[PDB]
């Protein structure tokens, strides 16, 4: 039946494609042409519609496609843009859950993680070959992403930017397949140049390529490598930035058989190079990750936990920590008698001194071509290859020697965190988009106003991973409706993992050990 | 508990 | 854990056994001794208690055990008597039913069919060896039966009779293992002796070894082989009977792509030798089965369908047949205008002329040692052996030649009917026990008073065997509560199968062909 | 649909 595609597709063309993939193709072709007209985009490539009608996927997508022949092989790099359609329902999957002696099945919709199967990709490749004529071409996966059903398609600015970013990545991957030279400390280490860095206690969120908010408590900014006394580059003005890492810190309530009860879980939510640089490679990513390490290694992250004193509406007010402590009460942090010293004491008794470094990993994110190696490095059939790629990336940064710090085959680079991440946003009182991750441990304690039993039910939902994830997802959504509100939109899900402490030691020390010295701007607190 | 792998490329 | 039985049982004795197996052992030992005292029973054997505590069964039982060494092998024949205990619940089995895309599990109690597993039997054998000392003995299965929880244990008469019948069978099986001579037509065919037979339109039920009713519409009585003019055996008085077969006829509503809609399903419910004969063998059984064939082959079974004219309470009144016919109404059979001719016409239009012969098969019945070969002959791992035993039994009756009528390897002796049999009884208006099988096709039509939709729901329940039997059993029980009443007791379940028309041809013709002529008593209707 | 077989004897 599915093998009749061999007859169905032999000749001719048809009238088809869903309403969103149709509209999306039309706007993306318009944007391509305007970008060429304004000379922002080069006219060396093609945009294609992938149909659920003409070919074998549940979800249609547009394909950002670039090509070159590399050493005789035709190579195509594709960055799919999934187009979910609110009016189209793909048949659901049966989730059978063996609840001890009780067996029950939950049916559920396929998300981009379930949709983007290995065959989904292979079908994308085949259609491109039909559309490009390159039937013997190899196709590079730049990472599928999704442009969600919900918003109006008239945002030409964002859409233009999506094409721009997607072609950037396509050029990188053709280049890196072509053998292009890597990013390294040697390029930064001018004989007359040094690095410096600071922690930004932002007070604001940051936004992905489609404009959705990303939680961050601290933005780590690594300054441009340079030195006073160097030749000024004519009449210029520039931001002195090299890269940045977005992160936040939760306070996880963790077991112990003497440590205090909460863990300073430092979570990377995003990794970006400064906007003046176009390329996106593993070496650039890996180098930037050292920015999160310094958050607790040199500086002190705990300043981010200070309550917004004077602000009534602080949903994550530290005062909530008193509900997990022996007080079983909110600390009065509204008062003129609440001091910096009292804050430090709450933490002395409640929060552990040893930082833990972890990060999100998203196969469908803005950095998916790279996120995918870090995800496969967690485990599975190609873990060894993904790990080899990552250690090679750091060695490219330092000129070898990562191996002088530890054995990557005894110490895999990233461990699973188990509980995965539901992403989404909610609207605040003025209708702005805010990250749903705000109901973190302090957030949830204030949301239940001290009802510890309600908190613990939620907390167990977010920690006990012997419970099938569908059951956990349903309870997590039930809790958002009661505590966050009904104005909640869900977005593409993601993985989380723990960076191996030895990977971290080797990355940070190896860079410092080759002379790429970085000064702290916050010289003392 | 298990890790699925999609069709990644370039690095392998 | 279960292998610690090798330590648990090494030495000593314990205080144990359930209250019913305890009481049962005490009464059965009493009965043994009284039977010896009255000289009815010979003192050559043992009675044993099998415990659920001391050994590996869900249900305790008493064992009727006899032994002899046969050609150097120690042989024990056992007839287990299961003792269900209303106060003891054995953990239930999970019945997973794949209802298309819907999976649901029903938990249910193990019945004697589920309990008497191959290992149940092997454990019975091992305990007997521990109790008899015959550790190298082979044990013959005389067929387990059950003595249900429900009634009071004070019925010494029945219990005595159960021991008597069970030891009879044990002696037969030691004999037949010993090479004892078979029953045959040659023993009946005196040069001066002939057979004769009649159909009894009873108006009453017949009862098993525990006193429960068995449905029968017609009792076929085969008269003692003899002739007037033979020497009278002193001053004697005897019933001139050799054997009998109990049967009933339903009217099944069957498909057709010209035949009328109902099938004359002739069902054997019991097979008995005359009470003066003690042995119970396959040849005796097989010979008696010819009694059912003659019901339609020589005589006419349809007389059993006559309504009990003048009796208001006839739950199976033929008038109901008008609900399946084009009339969609009950035939008025209460009236002085209802005639024999009108009856015949109802049947001419409603009931097919070609009889179908089938029988019940019960592994736990009064004839279980034999029922078991006829059941295994239906199919399964030992079907070929069971069939070989059955054809040998007929050849023993006739001196060979069954094979001159048909190939038993092209025509297996009994086919499955598929829908199995729920057995039980209900109480009537005076509190008497009546067979639940009374709600047959005519019965069910009167019970719903012509509501054909209610009838068809029930009828489909009893015919569509693509439906898991648990679902069917639940609906069958729901229908008895609504239509039969709540005074319904369920008893041991049974199989049904169809006797191959060629088996029947060969049995009847082979006996007649060797000269064992039988006269019909009902010479004309 | 299938036929289970218990531990019968004497005839086999």
């Amino acid at each position: 039946a599915g093998n009749l595609n061999s007859i169905f597709q032999r000749s001719g063309r048809t009238d088809g494609g869903d309403a969103r993939a149709s509209e999306a193709l039309a706007v993306f072709n318009k944007l391509k042409e305007e970008a060429i007209a304004q000379q922002d985009l080069h006219d060396d490539f093609l945009v294609f519609r992938f149909d659920r009608d003409q070919n074998r996927v549940g979800y249609s997508a547009l394909l950002v496609v670039k090509r070159a022949a590399i050493n005789g092989q035709q190579v195509i790099v594709t960055r799919p843009l999934v187009m979910p359609n609110d009016q189209i329902t793909l048949p659901t999957k049966k989730l059978t859950i063996q609840n001890g002696m009780h067996q029950e099945t939950i049916e559920a919709e396929a998300d981009v993680q379930d949709v983007f199967t290995t065959q989904y990709w292979n079908r994308i490749c085949d259609s491109i070959r039909q559309q490009t004529g390159k039937h013997d071409a190899m196709v590079i996966n730049a990472g599928p992403t999704v442009i969600p059903a919900d918003f109006d398609l008239k945002d030409e600015l964002v859409l233009k930017q999506l094409l721009i970013k997607s072609v950037n990545l396509c050029d990188d991957m053709l280049a890196k397949r072509s053998g292009e030279q890597p990013f390294s400390v040697a390029m930064l280490k001018g004989t007359d140049e040094t690095l410096a860095a600071r922690l930004n206690f932002t007070g604001k969120p940051m936004h992905d390529s489609l404009g959705y908010p990303i939680r961050s408590d601290i933005l780590v900014s690594l300054n441009r490598v340079k030195k006073p006394g160097q030749q000024e580059n004519e009449f210029y003005e520039a931001e002195d930035k090299l890269n940045q890492v977005s992160c936040f810190v939760n306070l996880e309530y963790t077991p112990q058989p003497q440590l205090p009860p909460l863990t300073p879980a430092i979570v990377i939510t995003d990794v970006r190079q400064a906007e003046w640089l176009k390329a996106n490679t593993m070496e650039l990513y890996l180098f930037a990750l050292s920015n999160a390490f310094r958050v607790t290694a040199n500086q002190s992250w705990a300043r981010s936990l200070l309550p917004q004193l004077g602000k009534v509406k602080d949903m994550r007010d530290i005062g909530a920590i008193g509900y997990l402590s022996r007080l079983a009460a909110r600390v009065e942090t509204k008062t003129e008698t609440f001091t910096d010293q009292n804050f430090a004491e709450l933490l002395y008794n409640m929060v552990r001194p040893s930082p833990v470094f972890m990060s999100d990993l998203n196969r469908f994110g803005d950095n998916a071509a790279i996120e995918n190696v870090f995800i496969d490095a967690l485990g599975g059939v190609n873990q060894q290859r993904a790990v080899a790629a990552i250690i090679a990336g750091v060695n490219n940064l330092i000129g070898g020697g990562f191996e002088k710090f530890f054995d990557h085959n005894t110490m895999p680079i990233i461990q699973p965190y188990g509980t995965d991440i539901q992403l989404g946003y909610y609207l605040d009182g003025e209708g702005e988009k805010q990250d749903r991750r705000d109901l973190d441990v302090l957030g949830a304690l204030n949301a239940s106003d001290g009802n510890i039993q309600e908190w613990m039910s939620w907390y167990g939902t977010q920690c006990n991973v012997a419970v099938h994830p569908e059951l956990r997802a349903r309870q997590s959504k039930n809790f958002d409706r009661q505590y966050l509100g009904n104005s909640v939109t869900y977005t593409t899900r993601a993985h989380r993992g723990i960076w191996n402490p030895k990977f971290i030691e080797a990355l940070d020390k190896a860079i410092a050990s080759v002379g790429l010295t970085v000064a702290m701007d916050n010289v003392a607190q | 508990p298990q890790f699925g792998v999609g069709q990644g490329s370039g690095f392998y």
